[PDB]
């Protein structure tokens, strides 16, 4: 699972 | 000076060094001032690449923990892993307790935009979602409710104020989807808010310019590769 | 405990987190005892990736203020560069310090074998080395000398007490070698270094077990690769 | 240029 990556 | 902190976070960051990057802009945000864009994505990279090496090391001594509390050892080690552990999931939760509290006192009141309202809340969902995946009964469903809450708050805003195609309402749908699945452990809603945010996006993709482009587009394939490993999963 | 602190350095590599590796096996080197062959290594590991991170961070600084420095920007914007480099300098200075403070007063007098005297005075002649890299003027100049010196004192014990093939022989021939070439610019001496540390080790290279092959193999494949590139930049 | 990796 990705999750945003800012 | 403003224009300083912000630049010695550009070096902080380039450098690598993150802690320094934290303080440059909890400075900037300490200001009653409202960020701008850049100033916006500065402070968010630097909490998480923070928060992301702790994290990260918190896995590891889980796993460690894990592995050699099957027969390995017994006690004292243990204990030791437990502790060291523990001295992690303390510093996970200052981390967490400093943003937020930057968050509620400085960044969610002064903001005018609803661009940085969605930002900032999405934020306060993702902290408070850090601090309950290595929480444990009440003061973890604590933690689930107050990163719902703050999902749900970022959402109706971004609905309202924000173009499907907009990278934060995107990010958001991304992260709250995530949460959704890895931490309510509800699959059903997490695949209904990622699949539904892409096909929202997919429409008026070909309205956006080249930056607004690649800043979506990016994040839309971080919502399929979401869908694509959760379709695995339930196989 | 000593071997709670051990412990806890191998969970702190694990978790890549080398301050607190760094803590924990200085502490076993405060100690009047001898470090044993892994807490040994677990101590040269803690400070190289410690120093390893600033190193890295202050290369990227100084190029930075070298592009900025021309025509760029002006004074003010560059003056931010420096002191932030100078930061950096200054964190590097203290933790060379540290650890040939740790060197000095500890491990050098307490050592018993050959095998930890040459590691302890090679690891002696790397931070003064580290010291001369972003040092001027008059300070590298004592940094660089004391630096050769130690590096001398390990090899004269090195050659008597150490076959050809030994890893931390070897090993400080692979950095007194760079220390000719990177710092006093010495291309002769370096390459005349690497070639012979590689030669006498070929010959007997057929006579080391399995774990002494590979740990002596791997460095002087490191030897071959420095003397590549040195012959591709002397032409 | 590299050095011992220890």
């Amino acid at each position: 699972t990705a999750s945003n990556p800012k | 000076s403003r224009e300083d902190s912000v630049y010695l976070a550009k070096l902080a960051e380039q450098a690598e060094r993150y802690e320094e990057m934290v303080d440059s802009m909890k400075a900037v945000a300490s200001s009653g001032q409202e960020l701008s864009v850049e100033e916006r994505n500065l402070l968010s990279v630097a909490y998480k690449n923070v928060i992301g090496a702790r994290r990260a090391s918190w896995r590891i001594v889980s796993s460690i923990e894990q592995k050699e509390e099957a027969k390995d050892k017994s006690e004292h080690q243990v204990k030791l892993i437990r502790d060291y552990r523990s001295k992690i999931e303390t510093e996970l939760t200052k981390i967490c307790d400093d943003i937020l509290s930057v968050l509620d006192t400085h960044l969610i009141p002064s903001a005018t935009t609803g661009e940085s309202k969605v930002f900032y809340y999405k934020m306060k969902g993702d902290y408070h979602r850090y601090l309950a995946e290595f929480s444990s009964g009440e003061v973890r469903d604590k933690a689930t409710n107050a990163s719902l809450e703050a999902y749900k708050t970022a959402s109706e805003i971004a609905t309202t104020e924000l173009p499907p195609t907009h990278p934060i309402r995107l990010g958001l749908a991304l992260n709250f989807s995530v949460f959704y699945y890895e931490i309510q452990n509800s699959p059903d809603k997490a695949c209904h808010l990622a699949k539904q945010a892409f096909d929202d996006a997919i429409a008026e993709l070909d309205t956006l310019s080249e930056e607004s482009y690649k800043d979506s587009t990016l994040i839309m394939q971080l919502l399929r590769d979401n869908l694509t490993l959760w379709t695995s999963d339930m196989s």
